[PDB]
């Protein structure tokens, strides 16, 4: 028992990894599994970033 | 919405699924429609290190909804997640439950 | 067990998970052969097991 947030007391744990190219990933579950639906393909350049601004 | 909610798929902002390439990305200081399912975001802010040099990315189907879970009934809606009012869920993600009252393993 | 912060103000919470030396000490002090400890929060939650070694 959690306490109560956003109307729901059940917490979903979200975790994420990094396939490199060419490689295999293997799901197993028998309960509990948010599946993934949608995975992104990133192509890496430099001069990013993340800026918080109104 | 915030990092987590894009790229989780908030249903509540959509306008950026069609948006596929930029120069920086502008989060409001205090962003609130996050992760509308309360629980953990597991490194949180390597993601946010790793998608910080990112230019594009291509959003593809990782498991097709239509034909991969056959023995699994793939609709999960919850209170928290609304969108327009009507219940929904994350557009990246599943949730599965049990079809015919068995819960198969899944590999 | 539960508190609720009513102070405003962030608050240290200090505990501890016991490892018994051996098994008859974990059945005499606790009377239980595998124990389980949990904390959970808002945002901390974990799960500890004795280690009786």
């Amino acid at each position: 028992k959690r306490p109560k947030v956003r109307d729901q007391e059940g917490r979903i744990n979200y975790y994420w990894t990094l396939l490199e190219p060419g490689d295999t990933i293997i799901f197993e579950a028998n309960g509990n599994l948010i599946a993934p639906r949608y995975a992104f393909a990133l192509s890496r350049g430099f001069g990013s970033g993340i800026i918080n601004s109104n | 919405c915030s990092v987590a909610g894009w790229i989780l798929g908030n249903p509540e902002c959509e306008l950026l699924i069609s948006r596929e390439s930029w120069s920086y990305i502008v989060e409001k200081p205090n962003p609130e429609n996050g992760t509308c399912y309360p629980g953990h975001f597991a490194d949180y802010e390597e993601l946010r290190e790793q998608l910080s040099s990112v230019s594009s990315f291509e959003r593809f189907e990782i498991f097709p909804k239509e034909s991969s879970w056959p023995n699994h009934t793939t609709t999960g809606v919850s209170a928290s997640c609304s969108h327009n009012g009507e219940s929904s869920f994350y557009k990246n993600l599943l949730w599965l439950t049990g079809k015919n009252g068995l819960y198969p393993n899944l590999s | 067990k539960s508190y609720a912060n009513n102070k405003e103000k962030e608050v240290l919470v200090l505990w501890g998970v016991h490892h018994p030396p051996n098994i008859g000490d974990q059945r005499a002090l606790y009377h239980k052969e595998n124990a389980y400890v949990s904390v959970v929060s808002s945002h901390y939650s974990r799960k500890f097991t004795p280690e009786i070694a």
